[PDB]
């Protein structure tokens, strides 16, 4: 349809529109017009991405500011889905306006997911792919070939072919998803990664993940190209704190330090050989360093620093090199003694938690390393590695971790902690000491975003309660609200099971993980629900270890044998490729009617973007509250920091963290309003967490289902499925849950 | 294409319309 | 307000009956009745068991189907041990199918069902059917899972290519493959996949399956079929029948080869000519000229007569007028008659009585 807001015409790509979608678009427009940030919670069963794209695109194409759009999701599959939705919307707009309006919309990702080189795309890790692509595109090979054609160094045809054409003619006008972009770039022998990286500054809407906006290692270069007045959308942003925390966290192991020593020795030998044969490079680098130049002024735009900036751009010192690490040999000795200090600190016999200030003071006492020279470690190492002609950097890969740790610890002092644990795994014959540098404040990484961008939309399907997010991340919202879906008939049945058919309490507490009664009760619940579930059944476990142990117990008891008769069994595995193939097999089994059951981890890879709708997702078994590991030093320190700073109780934060993932898994069942499912939360502890669930799930959770039994839940599930299998009366949803153009006009007239 | 079809929201599309053919039977037959 | 509630419920029920149009329907049908006999059919949700109730309703369905579709044919397949077992070849004799069901009712159901196997067997059975007939497959599915040796999607595509139409009646919940089959095989229509709610609704669904399905506008198979009307013969001595090679007192004489046949309607065993009676064709005229619905008269206006035109019965006197009228002739009818004229008879007495 094509309807009108107060002054903004918006073209919806469907003849029908939901009242929730209309209200959501109105609220988003109000937020954009008034300026500031907002928090929106939309039900998972109502089109959210389509409404967001429609309203934002109409806003940008109608108003004269023509503000660009930045879309930030949590996963690459979500980027693909958003790009597909954008392509559909643009197709509708092109069919309605009579012409293809000037528009360019691209996604952005790493080299591993966009490489077409037959010899570089066959790697199992992205770091190696990046290193090889740098070897083929840094310009060293091109310069060597220019000076001497006989040089055996080879180039990348995809990268070379781009120089022939201009940036504005890289791709035709339109929206390019990853699949279409790969097909086009394969047909024309071009590099999609470089196409996107060079067209970000020109696209109307750019779609990427939260890492490309929060992680300073890859965020600075991309952010330097986007506009300052663009709209910012955070889709599925309920789990943004974890990303913000992991952005500025490092872990060092004994193997890492042992490899760093070897890397330092190799660097010293390389410096010696280059000193013997070609020293003018060292002299030139030293001369440039003396004036006060940095990596920005030394490195060309074509090349990149060896060590990614681990701190935010605003926290980098703008002064010249201190002088202690101005020379190659002096810097090498400094780095070597830093590594030795780390090694001698890795010998503690009990957990030690210390602040960066204390660590720096002890360093300055035992050795003579000052804070300022430490702050420049990564930058100096990047310049040195660039100038030493180190085409093979396998030996030097280790020094990156040391540089990152040094530049972080010497940079930040508040909201950061250093934990040294003699036992990385308590269940180990020999000690394996580990040093973790952890960020406790989740607002440090996101402050620059909230200050640089004026209007920020934070939208999600299971972001509740909305009051904590402004508390946890220091930002203020003009409005924060959640929508209640105006269902004509109940389509999803949420229930909580606190005990088994034997009336014995059931829980997923780790200390009682290996309990015959609880394990057998869970297995009986699984079998009974699988017997009645038509096509698909997703089970989410609190942790992978718990899933493994309980599955082994079920295998011994023979419950899996009973499940096999009715459905195939697919299990999530650590290997990402194997998990993806398992997902494909599960979808095929659900489509062909064979019936399948998928076991996964509530905090795993499936729950962070894979969506089960219609035939794929019918019943969701949340086996226990996905509580984090309480006996974790990092989590305990974060809880203490939050209690002291934001006045958030440890129990409250833990319950919020678990309920957030439970709701995340729950919300992957509905796409439209014609989809239905049964959502069983199997734990005695959910009975008091109804107020903590999202509003649209709490409203559907009845008081009689707060504490049920397995048999009674099976009966309710059978009745609910039988009821939902009947044809819906069109009049029951003609104008109460689905609105036509006339109904929308009537709503606008009544409201006005 | 296939991804678009899978990702599209069917519930918001136009309702399916039957395409059954109607017939009008005229009655005019001669006597035996 | 309870009586008014009943009246408004009656009005809502009549609301659906209001919309009636002379849709084109294929009278000549070839039906394949597939029944599910698997471990999932041993449940007690239907008393005494799913197998018993389904078989009984299948027998009643066969009787009704051959009562109201004399010139159609039926075949029976069952699903047992993951294999499709044929128990009745396609034929026009209701007694053979009834006896086949009476034989089936004894064996206990076991194993898993195989929709792909059943569909392949149905396709093989419907291959030798004329292009002017409507090929239909009615499946009574009870399981929530399907075990098949091959690709079900390929079978669905083959069915669509063969222009077969599939109706599925479920027991517990919707199956994704069943929905896809019933939708893709019916030109996108999603109303041919029904899940029952109780025994009465199952009976209603089985009765609904009896009537012929309307044909699609783009699917044209118009043609003339050569059929003959034989003359009954009364003989003094038994004679050998050309169909069963058994002695019978008398039989219908084919008008094309003079061979005698025991019962009608059946394809002649000699000249391969269909033998039918005029009544067999007459049984389907109401499917081509449906009687227009009757709308109740508001109490505001004045009634014509105090007694029913068709049955001469006093109209009950009390809020809501208990009168139904025919727009074609404008004759008041009582509630009891309306259902009889729209369920048993197919002609309006007032319209017939009115001269022109
Ligand atoms: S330039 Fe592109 S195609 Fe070539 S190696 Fe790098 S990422 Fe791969
Ligand atoms: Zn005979
Ligand atoms: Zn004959
Ligand atoms: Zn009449
Ligand atoms: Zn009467």
């Amino acid at each position: 349809m094509k309807f009108y807001i107060d002054d903004l015409p918006v073209l919806f790509p469907y003849p029908k529109i939901y009242p929730e979608q209309y209200n959501y678009m109105c609220d988003i427009k109000k937020t954009l017009d008034v300026g500031g940030n907002s928090i929106l919670e939309m039900p998972s069963g109502t089109g959210k991405t389509v409404s967001l794209l429609s309203l934002t695109i109409a806003y940008q194409m109608h108003y004269p500011e023509h503000r660009k759009i930045i879309y930030c999701s949590r996963t690459m599959s979500e980027i693909e889905k958003a790009l597909v939705e954008l392509e559909n919307l643009m197709d509708y707009r092109t069919k309605e306006l009579g012409y293809q309006e000037d528009f360019r919309g691209l996604g952005l990702t790493s080299r591993k997911n966009l490489c077409l080189h037959p010899e570089v795309s066959k790697e199992r890790k992205g770091t190696v792919v990046d290193e090889k692509c740098r070897r083929m595109t840094n310009g060293q090979a091109k310069r060597k070939l220019e000076e001497d054609p006989e040089a055996n160094v080879e180039l990348c045809e995809y990268h070379e072919n781009l120089y022939n054409i201009e940036v504005e003619d890289y791709l035709p006008k339109g929206v390019f998803s990853f699949e279409k972009l790969l097909k086009y770039c394969e047909e024309k022998t071009l590099c999609p990664y470089f196409i996107v990286r060079r067209m970000i500054s020109l696209c109307n809407i750019i779609i990427y993940s939260y890492h490309y906006l929060l992680d300073p290692k890859i965020a600075e270069r991309v952010s330097n190209e986007v506009s300052k007045d663009s709209i910012v959308i955070f889709d599925e942003a309920h789990n943004i704190d974890n990303v913000c925390i992991e952005s500025l966290s490092l872990d060092l192991t004994t193997d890492a330090l042992r490899r760093a020593t070897r890397g330092a020795n190799a660097l010293d030998e390389r410096i010696s050989e280059v000193r013997k044969v070609d020293s003018q490079k060292l002299q030139d680098e030293y001369e440039k360093l003396v004036q006060g130049l940095h990596s920005a002024d030394i490195l060309t735009d074509q090349e990149e620093p060896f060590v990614e900036t681990p701190v935010l751009p605003q926290d980098l010192l703008t002064e010249a090199i201190p002088g202690n690490i101005r020379r190659a040999e002096h810097f090498v000795s400094f780095l070597k003694r830093l590594i030795e200090y780390l090694k001698t600190r890795m010998k503690v016999l009990h957990v030690i938690s210390e602040t960066p200030k204390s660590f720096l003071q002890h360093l300055k006492q035992l050795t003579f390393i000052e804070r300022k020279p430490l702050r420049f470690c990564s930058e100096r190492l990047s310049l040195l590695v660039r100038t030493l002609e180190v085409t093979e950097v396998e030996d030097f890969t280790a020094l990156k971790d040391i540089a990152t740790f040094a530049t972080l610890i010497s940079t930040y002092e508040e909201g950061f902690l250093l934990i040294i644990e003699p036992y990385e795994i308590e269940n180990a014959a020999v000690p394996n000491p580990i040093m973790r540098f952890t960020c406790l404040d989740a607002s440090i990484a996101i402050k620059p975003v909230f200050e640089r961008f004026s209007s920020v939309i934070i939208t999600s399907g299971t972001i509740s309660p909305l009051d904590m997010y402004p508390r946890m991340l220091n930002f203020k919202t003009v409005l924060q609200k959640s929508y209640a879906m105006t269902l004509a008939k109940k389509s999803f049945l949420p229930m909580i099971i606190t005990k088994g058919s034997d009336q014995v309490a059931i829980s997923s507490r780790f200390e009682i993980r290996n309990d015959p009664s609880i394990v057998r009760n869970y297995g009986s619940m699984l079998v009974e629900f699988a017997k009645i579930t038509p096509d698909g059944m997703v089970v989410f476990f609190p942790s992978y270890l718990y899933m493994e142990s309980i599955v082994s117990m079920w295998q011994t008891m023979g419950i899996l044998d009973e499940v096999w008769k009715h459905k195939l069994i697919l299990v999530e595995t650590p290997d990402a490729q194997e998990t993806s193939l398992a997902l494909e097999t599960y979808r095929k089994a659900c489509s062909n009617g064979r019936g399948a059951i998928l076991l996964s981890v509530a905090r795993g890879k499936v729950s962070e973007g894979i969506d089960f709708d219609h035939q794929y997702g019918r019943t969701v078994l949340m086996i226990g509250i996905p509580f984090q590991y309480t006996e974790s030093r990092i989590l305990k320190a974060r809880l203490e920091f939050m209690r002291e700073n934001y006045r958030i109780r440890e129990n409250d934060f833990l319950s919020f963290d678990a309920m957030r993932h439970a709701a995340q898994c729950l919300g992957r069942v509905l796409r439209g309003k014609d989809d239905y499912g049964v959502m069983v939360l199997a734990d005695r502890r959910f009975s008091r967490k109804r107020s903590q669930l999202p509003k649209w799930i709490a409203q559907g959770l009845s008081d009689a289902d707060l504490n049920l039994s397995t048999d009674m839940a099976i009966s309710n599930t059978k009745q609910f499925l039988r009821t939902m299998a009947q044809p819906t009366d069109p009049k029951d949803q003609e104008g109460v849950s689905v609105w036509s153009y006339e109904d929308l006009i009537k709503h606008q007239n009544s409201r006005k | 294409n296939d991804e678009r079809n899978e990702l599209k929201i069917d519930d918001l599309n136009e309702s399916y319309k039957t395409n059954y053919a109607i017939i009008h039977l005229k009655r005019n037959a001669h006597e035996k | 307000a309870s009586l008014v509630a009943s009246i408004v419920e009656a009005r809502k029920k009549r609301t659906a009956k209001k919309n009636i149009t002379p849709y084109q329907r294929g009278i000549i049908r070839s039906l394949i009745l597939t029944l599910d006999c698997s471990e999932a059919m041993l449940e007690k949700d239907l008393r005494p068991n799913r197998h018993a109730m389904i078989i009984q309703y299948a027998i009643d369905f066969v009787h009704e189907f051959f009562d109201q579709n004399p010139i159609s044919q039926m075949g029976i397949i069952i699903m047992r041990n993951g294999l499709a077992q044929l128990v009745s070849q396609v034929s026009g004799n209701p007694q053979d199918h009834i006896d086949a069901l009476k034989s089936i009712r004894k064996q206990e159901p076991k194993g898993n069902p195989s929709l792909q196997n059943a569909l392949e067997m149905a396709r093989g059975l419907l291959l030798p059917v004329p292009a002017h007939c409507t090929r239909e497959v009615l499946i009574v599915f009870g399981s929530l899972s399907t075990t098949d040796p091959g690709d079900i999607h390929q079978t669905i595509d083959s069915l669509v290519s063969e222009k077969i139409r599939v109706k599925v009646l479920g027991l517990s919940a919707q199956v994704a493959i069943c929905k896809e089959l019933c939708k893709a095989t019916n030109y996108g229509d999603e109303s041919f996949y029904k899940i029952l709610l109780d025994e009465t609704h199952l009976k209603e669904l089985f009765n609904e399956a009896v009537t012929p399905l309307p044909v699609n506008k783009i699917n044209k198979g118009f043609t003339l079929v050569k059929m003959g009307f034989p003359t009954r013969i009364f003989e003094d001595t038994p004679t050998f029948c050309s169909c069963h090679s058994k002695l019978v007192y008398g039989g219908y004489f084919c008008p094309n080869c003079h061979s005698k046949v025991c019962s009608l309607p059946t394809v002649c065993p000699c000249c391969d000519l269909m033998l039918i009676l005029s009544t067999h064709l007459a049984r389907s005229y109401h499917h081509l000229m449906p009687l227009k619905t009757f709308a109740e008269v508001p109490t505001t206006e004045k009634f014509r007569s105090e007694d029913c035109f068709s049955c001469q019965s006093r109209f009950p006197i009390l809020l809501t007028s208990s009168r139904y009228r025919c727009e074609d002739c404008k004759q008041e009818f009582c509630v009891d008659c309306d259902v009889f004229i729209h369920e048993i008879l197919h002609n309006c007495p007032g319209c017939e009585s009115k001269p022109v």
